[PDB]
């Protein structure tokens, strides 16, 4: 109870919490997935501006 | 309210009662003959108070790192 600082029990637990390690998941895969588009698409523009000028 | 039957135990006769053994030499065992055998906790209550002390510091220790 002391270090709980809770009389009743532990906070921040409980599916209201738990559920965010699969939404940090969901949203991971959800940003790698658009990165890896973006990243498409920057170096394709980079090997045609380069290949053109350099 | 009742007869003198049920207040006395008995309807005509007394019957005797078989007295209560004693077994010579050794203490009584009875529910209320316990005390004899087994005393308060007085061996280990310094003890108590320090694993008291270390359980409440323990329990709090790992309670709070739960908790943050
Ligand atoms: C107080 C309520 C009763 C007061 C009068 C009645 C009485 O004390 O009779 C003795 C009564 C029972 O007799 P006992 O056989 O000596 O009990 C063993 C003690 O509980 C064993 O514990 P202890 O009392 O010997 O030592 C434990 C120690 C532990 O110290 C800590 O670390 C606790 C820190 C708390 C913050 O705590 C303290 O002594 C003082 C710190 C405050 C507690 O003991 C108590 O109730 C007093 C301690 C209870 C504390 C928590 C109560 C809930
Ligand atoms: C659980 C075991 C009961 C512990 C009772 C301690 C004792 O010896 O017993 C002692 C206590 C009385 O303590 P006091 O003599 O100090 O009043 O209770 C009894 O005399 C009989 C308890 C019968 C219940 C047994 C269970
Ligand atoms: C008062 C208003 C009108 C209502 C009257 C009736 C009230 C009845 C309720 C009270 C009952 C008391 O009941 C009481 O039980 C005990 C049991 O321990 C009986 O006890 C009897 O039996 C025991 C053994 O069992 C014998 O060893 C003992 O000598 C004898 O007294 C009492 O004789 C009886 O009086
Ligand atoms: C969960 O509760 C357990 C209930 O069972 C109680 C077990 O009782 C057995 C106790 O065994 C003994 C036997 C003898 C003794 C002696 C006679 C040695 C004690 C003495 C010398 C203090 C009278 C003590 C304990």
């Amino acid at each position: 109870i002391y270090g709980r600082g809770s009389l009743y029990g532990y906070r921040f637990d409980g599916e209201i919490h738990r559920q965010e390690a699969q939404n940090v998941i969901l949203y991971k895969e959800k940003e790698a997935q658009e990165m890896a588009v973006v990243m498409e698409k920057l170096e394709k523009e980079i090997q045609e501006w380069l290949k053109t000028m350099e | 309210p009742l007869p003198n039957a049920v207040v006395q135990g008995y309807t005509s006769v007394r019957g005797p009662k078989r007295p209560l053994d004693h077994f010579y030499g050794r203490t009584p065992l009875n529910i209320d003959t316990l005390w004899h055998w087994v005393k308060f906790p007085h061996r280990y209550d310094n003890l108590r108070f320090a694993v008291c002390f270390w359980a409440f510091l323990v329990s709090a220790h790992f309670a709070n790192k739960k908790q943050r």
